[PDB]
RNA sequence: CAGUCAAGCGUUCAUAGCGACAUUGCUUUUUGAUUCUUCGAUGUCGGCUCUUCCUAUCAUACCGAAGCAGAAUUCGGUAAGCGUUGGAUUGUUCACCCACUAAUAGGGAACGUGAGCUGGGUUUAGACCGUCGUGAGACAGGUUAGUUUUACCCUACUGAUGAAUGUUACCGCAAUAGUAAUUGAACUUAGUACGAGAGGAACAGUUCAUUCGGAUAAUUGGUUUUUGCGGCUGUCUGAUCA
RNA sequence: UCUUAAGGUAGCCAAAUGCCUCGUCAUCUAAUUAGUGACGCGCAUGAAUGGAUUAACGAGAUUCCCACUGUCCCUAUCUAC
RNA sequence: UGAACAGCCUCUAGUUGAUAGAAUAAUGUAGAUAAGGGAAGUCGGCAAAAUAGAUCCGUAACUUCGGGAUAAGGAUUGGC
């Protein structure tokens, strides 16, 4: 018979199955659409989320009912050093979709991003490239037959860049590596510019800029095995039941003869890869400056770090990016930042965004004070200074 | 933005940081964190709390 | 809310469910009121419909005069005690459940309302605004 | 004339605008008619300020006013007070109040040169209204009625009370305002006159379902023609 | 539940909307009829929970017709994408009121769903009343009390590994499978179009909200074996400290 | 007036006894097939088949109110096994 | 300690027996806490919460005059 009393389903079948994600590095499964006339540019930027914290900013929304008005938002910071670009590859396209067909590297590889190719690198030899560094430092003759036949071939090409994880307060000592589409000019502009970027560093403030709306990829948070009450929101029992409540009553009709796909049961809670859209730039700020977290109308040289640093992070010494509200992941987690793949006006994400105050106090209890000047002053001399 | 003070102990509140509450008798107070509002819900004297520039004030402790 | 409504208003985080008793603000004889209703609530199985400050419900008078007991009537909602985030981010609350009665349209039956009243109702219906000694 | 102007649909017009002699005050968020009465009628000699006080459309209930002098609630931002400061002109005077009470428009009914206030008022808000306002004042209620703001309308050449307001009490307020008082009705039989218009010396704002008889009432003890 | 014909109703006018006397069908969510399967047992009410399907569409999208001036409404088409509620009484399905809402549409899946629950009802043994009976006893008459067992197997489903593709590592492609957003209010248009008046729209624009989903923990709240700090009772370590 | 052995008296009632029935009126509630108070041509109440009333008592059955709370809105967290 | 062969701790005496080790997923069993609301849940307040000792004040209808009654409802409590 008809269910008695209608009701929404619970869950989302569009995110099936919720499994592990394959790698802890979230795949971009697409790219912004290229168009041959804007110069060469990547699409996609890498960084490890570092925390969240407050900002007041004036509202600019001319219609609202707090506009002209402070109003206090969520940010989270995403700590973003300079990305080293070794490698690029050419995709021709086939019937059977994209193809790689070469894949051109660097000269020189560092030892962070080296250590990728290996699962035991305190005991090894190090060969690894040495024979791609010997066909190298001839005069060009393996080389550009290799990148004329990307020029001649291969209409999209991508960089393999990797991050400087020695710059970050992670132990990891191992850098990520991934491919960033580019979207300028021609195939040959294309890897003429990766040909002349090879062993060099691209900053952040060179794909990103402020007031613009961007998307967040990365692996959630992870939970392991979860019962179906928190795992998908279903209603909680009543007090008097036996054999337990956190459970689905009804996982199934008579007929047919099978336990559905759609019905939620038990399983694996957290780490799968999401892609979170229109997320706003407010700061794309330089490590190398001081008073990162000061604003205009702030003016007191307070770094973008919290009293006693970010919980379970560290320091920001390096360079990041302010963006509005949360993102997929956990803390020390690499994250993709990538460029929107439409041009959205909305009223929303053509607003331009300038700070007032950003909060430094520390996120290890309710700080108090935002600066240990501040401190200091508020509570006068202690036993401990002399 | 403004920072302002908090009712029972006097730390400075920095904007969206801890609590406010409008008591019946139309008067504001302000709570920087749930401890100096539980202080003031057990309703005990902010002059007799060690630690609250009040006390300190009172005191001649560090003036 | 809905037809009185001058202009929107933000969400704020619902406290009062259907069979709150709120107590009578104004000096229209009534003392505490009890809500039965919601103006504008939406439909989910087992939820009960909310109000928040600000918010229209249907009421009736339990404790008060007997002209305005055993009906029901509009009521507004000016005094939550359920803490609620404005937009400059301070988390407020009251001490106390307190509403006025009202026509439809909105206007009140009372004529002065004791005590505070917020400003997120006081902003929406103009009467209360009229009638309300202190907003904050 | 007493305007027929509504605020979005509101005939309440005394609760989103204060109107005096030198300066008039409106609502940020305000239709392009309510806007263009003010604008024809009190013309360029008399400025207009689009403000926000409290971080409310309300100004008119927040707010009390005087040729000499403005008051505002503690709760008024520095944005807003710099505003209003830079708005209006030098002669007036912008003190912030801090009172209990704290909505100076239904506190306080007030004109040039005499004001009611609120009986439970602090000793120290009614020194400082005689002191920026430069205005003598009474605490006095209007009938039982302790908003006299709300619950009065008052200009210099005469004042709209409450309709249900006691005779005895009506040749007692006018003899302690100098002014001739009127027991009368606003916007259809709305009890709150004060919320129900605005008022000066040539000039009278009300809603739109104010009737005849209670417009020819306005203009009578107002004497605007 | 749907047609065909059209004597009439509809001021006039069969068919805008209806439609007598007749007549052709569809459906198996009614109840019958039958006794084919099951009596070395297929757990027979209702509710709660949860998924999916049907369309004979209540609402939402786009349209056609009117006895459509506007507003409100009615008839019909493509449409099952998306939603279809909170309560008082009753064990109920049903019903009947209160109220919100865009709307509170109808149904199926062994009259979905008891090794998922519950046990109010029915349906054992105790007991009371009324009627019937000489009596033992009877009563889809009323009342009260009455044990709800087992999964560790196979499949299915949800997640998790994994031999073999010379070895190992990194970066990828995308066959196929799944998919998601939803609805309302206010301001303005505008007291405008329309109308004799009473009344009174819509498109574009702006700000919010409802229902749903995916995350996240800066803030607020909750949680405390951080047994982290402080306090307090009784007893024990002679007292103190601890 | 007929009939019978004699025709239900005092009381009580939609009662644990009333099919119709969710009886009718009042009250209780926003709304009550529940509760209470009345009414009585009572299918089929009724006097040791005991009738009516009744303080105190009851792990008896039922209704309402105050207090109280994770029963619920709507779930979250902690400990031991 | 306390009214107390109550509960809690100790002296004499007697045990230290009950398969153990490592981690801390879901669902359980047992024990708990929850903002705002307060029975809207459910057949039904089932279960839980609330109250609690002692002293002083105060105590209704009804009644078989014995009761009801700890009715209801308030205040206080340490140490020196
Ligand atoms: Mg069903
Ligand atoms: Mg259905
Ligand atoms: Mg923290
Ligand atoms: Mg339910």
């Amino acid at each position: 018979s008809h269910r008695k009393y209608e009701a929404p389903r619970h869950g989302h079948l569009g995110f099936l199955p919720r499994k592990r994600a394959a790698s802890i590095r979230a795949r971009v499964k697409a790219f912004p659409k290229d168009d041959r006339s804007k110069p060469v540019a990547l699409t996609s930027f890498l960084g490890y989320k570092a925390g969240m914290t407050t900002i007041v900013r004036d509202l600019d929304r001319p219609g609202s009912k707090f506009h002209k008005r402070e109003v206090v938002e969520a940010v989270t910071v995403v700590d973003t050093p300079p990305v080293v670009v070794v490698g690029v590859v050419g995709y021709v396209e086939t019937p059977r979709g994209l193809r790689s067909l070469t894949t051109v590297w660097a000269e020189h590889l560092s030892d962070e991003v080296k250590r990728r190719f290996y699962k035991n690198w305190y005991k090894s030899k190090k060969k690894a490239f040495t024979k791609y560094s010997a066909k190298y430092a001839q005069d060009g003759a393996g080389i550009e037959r290799e990148l004329a036949r990307i020029k001649k071939y291969a209409s999209v090409v991508r960089v393999l860049v990797h991050t400087q994880i020695r710059k970050t307060p992670l132990a990891q000592k191992k850098a990520h590596l991934a491919e960033i589409q580019l979207n300028g000019g021609s195939i040959s502009e294309k890897v003429d510019w990766a040909r002349e970027h090879f062993e060099k560093t691209v900053a952040v403030d060179s794909v990103f800029e402020q007031n613009e709306m961007i998307d967040a990829i990365a692996v959630t948070k992870g939970h392991g095995f979860e019962g179906v009450t928190h795992r998908w929101g279903t209603k909680k029992l009543p007090r008097k039941t036996h054999r337990g409540l956190r459970k689905v009553a009804c996982i199934g009709a008579w007929h047919p003869a099978h336990v559905m796909w759609s019905v939620a049961r038990a399983g694996q809670r957290g780490y799968h890869s999401r892609t979170s859209i229109n997320h706003k730039i407010y700061r794309v700020g330089k490590g190398d400056d001081e008073a990162n977290g000061a604003t205009s109308f702030d003016r007191t040289k307070k770094t973008i770090t919290p009293m006693g640093g970010f919980v379970h992070y560290g320091e920001i010494k390096n360079d990041f990016i302010m963006v509005k509200g949360c993102i997929p992941g956990n803390r020390k987690r690499i994250v993709t930042l990538r460029k929107s793949l439409y041009t959205n006006t909305s009223r929303k994400a053509l607003e331009e965004v300038s700070l007032k105050w950003i909060d430094t106090a520390s996120k290890f209890g309710k700080g108090r004070f935002q600066t240990p000047a501040e401190k200091h002053a508020f509570m006068g001399t202690l036993k401990k200074d002399l | 933005m403004k920072v302002e003070i908090d009712s029972f102990s006097g730390a400075k509140i920095y904007p969206g940081r801890g609590t406010l509450f409008v008591r019946g008798d139309s008067k504001i107070f302000r709570f920087q964190n749930s401890k100096s509002a539980s202080l003031f819900k057990q309703r005990k004297n902010p002059r007799r709390i060690a630690w609250t520039v009040l006390f300190r004030k009172h005191h001649k402790k560090g003036i | 809310s809905g037809n009185g409504a001058q202009g929107t208003k933000f969400r704020i985080s619902l406290g009062l469910p259907v069979g709150a008793i709120m107590n009578c603000a104004d000096n229209s004889g009534a003392r505490n009121l009890y809500i039965i209703a919601v103006k504008g609530s939406g439909s989910r199985l087992n939820r009960l419909p909310a109000a928040s400050l600000g918010d229209m419900v249907m009421a009736t008078v339990k404790k008060g005069k007997p002209e305005l007991r055993k009906k029901v009537m509009p009521a507004i909602v000016v005094r939550q005690a359920k803490s609620w985030r404005r937009r400059d981010g301070v988390f407020l609350y009251f001490e106390d459940n307190a509403g006025v009665i009202a026509n439809p349209k909105g206007e009140m039956k009372g004529s002065a309302i004791t005590g505070p009243v917020g400003k997120e109702c006081a902003d929406l219906w103009p009467r209360v605004a009229s009638n309300s000694g202190v907003v904050v | 004339m007493a305007t027929r102007t509504q605020f979005e649909n509101s005939n309440e017009i005394g609760v989103f605008s204060k109107l005096t002699n030198t300066y008039c005050l409106v609502a940020v968020g305000g239709s392009e008619n309510f806007y263009s009465a003010f604008e024809a009628e009190l013309g360029d000699a008399i400025p207009i300020v689009h403000t926000t006080i409290a971080g409310t459309r309300i100004i008119g209930r927040m707010t009390a006013g005087n040729r000499r002098g403005l008051l505002v609630p503690t709760q008024t931002t520095d944005q807003e007070l710099q505003h209003l400061r830079n708005s209006l002109p030098d002669s007036v005077k912008i003190q912030r109040v801090e009172e209990r009470l704290s909505a100076l428009g239904n506190v306080i009914c007030c004109n040039d040169y005499v004001a009611l206030v609120h009986p439970d008022i602090d000793r120290e808000t009614e020194e400082l209204i005689s002191d920026v306002l430069g205005v003598e004042v009474f605490r006095q209620t209007i009938s039982g009625n302790i908003l006299v703001g709300s619950y009065c309308s008052l200009s210099n050449q005469g004042g709209l009370v409450h309709p249900q307001t006691s005779v005895q009490d009506q040749e007692e307020l006018s003899s302690l305002l100098q002014v001739p008082l009127v027991a009368g009705t606003v916007n259809r039989g709305s009890s709150v006159v004060g919320a129900g218009m605005v008022v000066n010396d040539y000039l009278a704002v009300t809603g739109l379902d104010t009737t005849a008889p209670e417009l020819s009432v306005i203009e009578s003890i107002f004497r605007l023609q």
